[PDB]
DNA sequence: CATGCACAGGATGTATATATCTGACACGTGCCTGGAGACTAGGGAGTAATCCCCTTGGCGGTTAAAACGCGGGGGACAGCGCGTACGTGCGTTTAAGCGGTGCTAGAGCTGTCTACGACCAATTGAGCGGCCTCGGCACCGGGATTCTCCAGAGGCCT
DNA sequence: AGGCCTCTGGAGAATCCCGGTGCCGAGGCCGCTCAATTGGTCGTAGACAGCTCTAGCACCGCTTAAACGCACGTACGCGCTGTCCCCCGCGTTTTAACCGCCAAGGGGATTACTCCCTAGTCTCCAGGCACGTGTCAGATATATACATCCTGTGCATG
């Protein structure tokens, strides 16, 4: 029953960096990491709004599995590998 | 307890004998061909079910499963897949 | 003898061709994990989270920011630059059809 | 009692005296009587003499006799474009005291004109107002409309025989007095066609068009016993109501009784047959393969290898009618894509491939043996190419009117191929565009490439040559592909001619065509049917010419106007 | 008196099951008949993409002198492959990882 | 006299000519258009019409028809991922 | 000498008039000879209501006028106001069409 | 001896037609069977929609000085709107213009 | 021979628009995406809530499943204004 | 006399090769639930026969865009110089990560019972083809108002 | 003697409203009929209560890899100038769409008639799915040989 604040810092600058490698970026600026964490976080909330309004039609107090790989699809992005 | 699920686990492994003998495959690579046959079986389904639709028909026959292959496998797959259905159908009646 | 140290952008090739060969998961996993939790917490009040989802959605969230960076960064290279900058990512968003 | 000529010519005084150019014929002074009764009595009419009675000069006397009173008006004159220059040519001639305008041109050109001689108020000097279709139709609206058109004159009226023709909704933004409505043909192929004349000139008459439909009986219901003599009796009262009911509006004459001084004429047919090279493609044609007739690897394991599979480490009946037609005609029309921009093939190749073709320039090297000149007609320019290439390669004079030419192009050919010094000998035309009004005296043959659907069309094209002024026989001959899909289209034709000869008059198991059709016609017979000595006039006294060639023969075949 | 059953499956020559296909198709709604022919045409084909994806993996995973299969083998064989990528223009395959590439304006200076 | 070379007509994807790309163009907020531009555009047009004429004449082969009708068309958009509206 | 314009002034007297009108741009009987031509190589001897030509025609103008908007924007980024190849292909390299 | 029939939709207050969507939406295989209330429900919101639209519709059409609304005026209405036009970003509309703008950059300096 | 008749929702369309703006009028191409737009709706709604009844194993379609599948489908605002109109349109239609 | 190229070694960061040892992946049973033979009604769907619409090929004419050609201003590229804002390293700190135990809470089954929703017949009237009639728009033609664009005068200097 | 410019101050060219006739697409009206309504059964999905028992949510401790601050250079980003070719604007003509008009006939829709595939029941039985074991690929540890990046003299200035 506790709260939770300001978890978004978490996400911190190594992390970002070693996404930015995977990609084929050779040299960073220094303003990005701002607006990473503000379009991840735009992400996140679509994909959670869609998963607890499907869990709550079914009466369930658990969010599973499938419910977010139903979610997904339905925004044009599929993912294999947890069910069907 | 022990309610049993459905899966296509044993017939990818029955094919993949077939094709290399001496290979095998872990789980997390089973899962992901399970999901993609399903998908795939859903989206000819679900075409063939309006392209049916559109002409006042009721039943669902070989014909519209060839015309929804056409339109969904991109140029050079379509020809194989064509064919084989119609090898497959053609050995089976006379069986 | 002068320590022996490498010139600027040598070591970004090396960490380029190492972290693409691997596959394995870069964020960490419990701030993740709290991050997730805080944010469901306005549309309901006591949700339980299964195990399983909370490595969904890492997946999705990486496999997007992993592709929204390598469009940035072919972006950049067209004003003649090197570095990206918030500009590229504000205009690949504007093309794409999010914004 | 005075000769004729001294009472026509008093007559003529008293009733054209403006009219100064030449005299006017006995039948001509009846037909001016005749539309000065008619606007006596407040009444439209028709008027209907056959092609080359001379119709214009009857309308400029009545015209000049309409204002030779004083009574000054707003004259309007609609014709095709290729014969506005006569109309003006012939005014200037006959009655030198009266102006006329063409009125055609540009915009800026019109406005011009406008402004220059048409004032606003009417005046004895008011000229008169020539036009052609286009030009009447855009400009109604907002020009012509504020006239008091005091009469108008439309030419070659058969052009308005639908009722849904956009030229007659416009025409109603006028307001006319009175209307005359010359013509050639009146009875077009079908009888609702006609309706629409009748009902432009007469609409407090002619209203109901279901009541035009009903009024005349063609159910051709089976010979019972109440029937067996209607067959004859319901169309002879048919035929009896219609010429009573048409009687009073309609002027018709004929040639036959009217002009005895003019030479006769005679139309033949002459077939061919098609060549191998033909046949070749009607064979590919029919199959669907004209277009050829231009004209499974195994990966390891046994499984068949796909098309362009990258292999490297990872580690790392619809127109069939038109295109027979076309065969018929000529080879070269098709294969129109192989060579592009390319030349022709070489002339002698050219007349190898084609019949017809190949008939022709056996036909016309005779001719030239004996002074004649022969007009051509065809009706796809395209292949008047051809022959204009064929000629020019043999060296010959050429003269070519067609929808592409200019006006003042026109005009000038037809002068210049008129004149007696000139050493041309050939003359092209278009069947739709040079067909109608023209004036080709000059030559005394006319040669027809192809038929048209329409055999009113043919009718108009082979008058151009005989007419008011020939001194010559004429002969016409009209070629035709043995045993092919032209006969058909041909045999067509004919039919809807009987509905002509039924309701107007002249006044007011190989079959036998299987063993002649395909007969071509032999060098010792062609050089024998050239003659022409039959239709030459009797000298007064003398008994009548033997028949030169008997009616039909091997290849050929005359043709006898229904009677 | 009966005679020995033969599956359907057995009969067409396929390996994939024809039975619970025609079953699937019936409870799934899609129309309110359902033809004789449409499964065995069905389960042909998709043995037929299961076979052509299976071949390409198995030879990308004898490349690095492994013996089984692993999701990285199957991303490989898939986005290098032509046609396969395009039919999957909008799949995440789980940590599947990315192909090697660098923009050449990145490298270093020949000289 | 016509001399001895055919009529030529020029090639079917030039009628689309330069005024028609400037006038579209325009509408899209262009100011300054460089040279090139008039040979990349008929080749992305080409390239599209081929994509939906396709699946328009498989639609209409399945019907046994000979005719296309709208309907394939509207259709055809539809499953590609564009609607239109106005014509159903 | 004769009144005579700078450069650039017509070209945004014509942008402020296509704007605000709706008809079509591209001439109608060019584009049904295209049309006839593509299609025929697929199946022969097709027959075509004019509804569908319309159809296609009102469709593909819409999407080159898009494209044309989103081209514009990458032209102003690299500090130009002209449009060229490259930026055509950057754009549809970035919407994922090819 | 039956009484007076009344229509569904005047019991309901709607304007759209119950009967029809239900008889739709039975006939089109949806599912296996309908309940009694989905139609009332969904009327409602068709007729919902459908009056937002046309008030903003009509609003544009007034302001040009004009009685009959056109194309051009749904497309104006519709893509000034941040929600509707959120609802359609893929719906292509026949005979409709594009929303006038410049970019600044474009415009000539102040002299 | 007219037999082949049509059907659409011109009229109830029509009916709306005197509501709003009484004195205004509507010409043919208005109507016809007017009327296309209504069937694009329809069908999205209904389709979502089709796949929604299947995936508890439910049977039958009920008004939760439509409420579900709007409040899913249209964004922002537009979802509780619809949400209230259809329950106002329920609760009174059961009550007579 | 301050440049441009050639090599030397020489420190680091990969891929060799050999040895240990887990814990998945492969294979066996023993049932069951779901698939596979016979049999019986029904009605979609295939197949003639027939109208009437709407499509396909070509000529005539006009006239408003399309093609060419010429001047000239300005925008697209090279070059150079200045000065930050990032990129390699080295210590110091902080928080993941692993490895065990407790609990409940809440997700799954099982057995009832009932209100709800398919089907049939018999009714009407709300919803669709036709068909007039008139105003909103659609030309025209003519006088305003805006908006560019270039030459001369004199601020304030040099 | 000579600039560099605002600031006019016109002068020419493009929309813009304002009044006046013409026209044909929208809005009611009428007639007709086929698709919702109204009662009635009948069997059933779906609430509802009562039980198992799996896992997610906490707590504690401990090693110990990633974070997190500095303090240097340096190579890239940004601005300012020149030069030169290329695109825009405006005049003359030539070329091809738009209608207008001629013909014909293929293919789209209906309406009857008949039959052979599919649905829905029964038996009957064997193929696929949880539990259960047993080896050996592949993940780690270590020795190191090789390849790669970097700076400091060398040469040639002449
Ligand atoms: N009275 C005449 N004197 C001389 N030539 C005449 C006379 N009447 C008619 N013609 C000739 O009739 C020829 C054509 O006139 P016309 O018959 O009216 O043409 P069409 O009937 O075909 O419309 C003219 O060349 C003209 O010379
Ligand atoms: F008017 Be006529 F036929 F020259």
């Amino acid at each position: 029953r506790k709260v939770l604040r300001d978890n978004i810092q978490g996400i911190t600058k190594p992390a970002i960096r070693r996404l930015a490698r995977r990609g084929g970026v050779k040299r960073i600026s220094g303003l990005i990491y701002e607006e990473t964490r503000g379009v991840l976080k735009v992400f996140l909330e679509n994909v959670i709004r869609d998963a607890v309004t499907y869990t709550e039609h079914a009466k369930r107090k658990t969010v599973t599995a499938m419910d977010v790989v139903y979610a997904l699809k339905r925004q044009g992005r599929t993912l294999y590998g947890f069910g069907g | 307890r022990k309610t049993r699920k459905e899966s296509y686990a044993i017939y990818v492994y029955k094919v993949l004998k077939q094709v290399h003998p001496d290979t095998g495959i872990s789980s997390k690579a089973m899962s992901i061909m399970n999901s993609f046959v399903n998908d795939v079986f859903e989206r000819i389904a679900g075409e063939a079910s309006r392209l049916a639709h559109y002409n006042k028909r009721s039943t669902i026959t070989s014909r519209e499963i060839q015309t929804a292959v056409r339109l969904l496998l991109p140029g050079e797959l379509a020809k194989h897949a064509v064919s084989e259905g119609t090898k497959a159908v053609t050995k089976y009646t006379s069986a | 003898k002068k320590p022996h140290r490498y010139r600027p952008g040598t070591v970004a090739l090396r960490e380029i061709r190492r972290y693409q060969k691997s596959t394995e998961l870069l964020i960490r996993k419990l701030p993740f994990q709290r991050l997730v939790r805080e944010i469901a917490q306005d549309f309901k009040t006591d949700l339980r989270f299964q195990s399983s989802a909370v490595m969904a959605l890492q997946e999705a969230s990486e496999a997007y920011l992993v592709a929204l960076f390598e469009d940035t960064n072919l972006c950049a290279i067209h004003a003649k630059r090197v570095t990206i900058m918030p500009k590229d990512i504000q205009l690949a968003r504007r093309i794409r059809g999010e914004r | 009692d005075l000769t004729e000529e001294e009472t026509v010519i008093k007559l003529q005084n008293e009733l054209c005296p403006l009219l100064t150019g030449g005299q006017l014929k006995s039948y001509q002074l009846k037909g001016v009587k005749w539309l000065i009764s008619l606007w006596q009595n407040g009444l439209n009419g028709i008027l209907a003499d056959q092609m080359g009675l001379g119709k214009t000069i009857q309308t400029i006397g009545f015209l000049s006799h309409l204002k030779g009173n004083g009574l000054d008006g707003p004259y309007l004159v609609i014709a095709p474009l290729s014969t506005l220059s006569n109309w003006f040519n012939e005014i200037a001639r006959f009655t030198p005291s009266i102006n006329a305008i063409i009125y055609h041109g540009d915009k800026n050109q019109r406005d011009e004109l406008r402004r220059k001689h048409m004032p606003k108020t009417v005046g004895p000097k008011f000229p008169i107002v020539i036009t052609s279709y286009e030009v009447a139709m855009n400009d109604a609206k907002r020009i012509l409309r504020h006239y008091p058109w005091k009469y108008v004159v439309i030419d070659e009226g058969h052009r308005l025989k639908n009722h849904k023709c956009k030229l007659l909704r416009e025409l109603k933004h006028l307001k006319m007095d009175n209307k005359l409505l010359l013509t050639g043909t009146p009875l077009q192929n079908n009888l609702s066609e006609l309706w629409s004349l009748l009902n432009f000139i007469l609409p407090d008459i002619f209203t109901s068009h279901d009541e035009f439909e009903s009024w005349f009986d063609f159910s051709e219901k089976n010979k019972n016993e109440a029937t067996k003599e209607e067959e004859e009796k319901r169309r002879a009262q048919v035929v009896s109501k219609l010429h009573g009911i048409l009687r009073p509006f309609i002027l018709r004459r004929m040639k036959c009784d009217v002009e005895l001084s003019l030479p006769r004429k005679k139309e033949i047919i002459m077939y061919a047959t098609m060549t191998d090279h033909q046949k070749k493609f009607q064979e590919h044609l029919v199959n669907n393969t004209l277009e050829a007739h231009l004209g499974i690897e195994l990966s390891p394991t046994g499984r068949p290898k796909r098309r362009t599979r990258k292999s490297i480490n990872y580690s790392k009946l619809n127109n069939l009618v038109i295109q027979l037609r076309k065969n018929c005609n000529h080879p070269d029309l098709l294969q129109g894509q192989i060579d592009g921009s390319y030349l022709y093939p070489p002339v002698e190749e050219i007349v190898g491939q084609c019949g017809k073709f190949r008939l022709l320039e056996r036909l016309l090297v005779r001719l030239f043996a004996n002074n004649h000149k022969v007009l051509i007609f065809s009706q796809w320019t395209k292949l008047l190419d051809i022959m204009d290439y064929y000629f020019s390669e043999k060296g010959f004079e050429v003269c070519r009117i067609d929808g592409s030419v200019k006006l003042d192009e026109r005009r000038r050919q037809i002068k210049d191929f008129s004149d007696e010094k000139s050493s041309c000998s050939i003359f092209l035309l278009s069947t739709r565009a040079g067909g109608l009004g023209i004036n080709l005296t000059a030559a005394d043959t006319c040669i027809l490439y192809d038929s048209d659907w329409n055999p009113q069309m043919d009718l108009q094209a082979m008058d151009r040559c005989h007419r008011i002024g020939q001194t010559k026989p004429v002969h016409v001959y009209r070629l035709s592909t043995a045993q092919s899909i032209e006969t058909r289209v041909l045999k067509r034709a004919y039919s809807k001619l009987k509905l002509e000869h039924v309701v107007i008059g002249q006044g007011q198991d190989e079959t036998a065509e299987d063993k002649l059709i395909q007969t071509d016609i032999s060098d010792a017979d062609l050089d024998r049917l050239l003659d022409r000595s039959d239709l030459t006039i009797t000298a007064p006294g003398e008994t009548q010419a033997a028949e030169a060639f008997p009616v039909k023969g091997p290849g050929w075949e005359v043709v006898l106007p229904s009677s | 008196t009966r005679a020995k059953a033969k599956t359907r499956s057995s009969r067409a020559g396929l390996q994939f099951p024809v039975g619970r296909v025609h079953r699937l198709l019936r409870k799934g709604n899609y129309a309110e008949r359902v033809g004789a022919g449409a499964p065995v045409y069905l389960a042909a084909v998709l043995e037929y993409l299961t076979a052509e994806i299976l071949e390409l993996a198995g030879n990308a995973a004898r490349d690095n002198k492994k013996t089984r299969i692993i999701p990285r083998h199957l991303q490989l064989a898939v986005r290098n492959d032509e046609e396969l990528n395009k039919l999957l223009g909008r799949v995440t395959i789980a940590q599947g990882g990315v192909l090697p590439n660098i923009q050449s304006v990145l490298l270093p200076k020949k000289t």
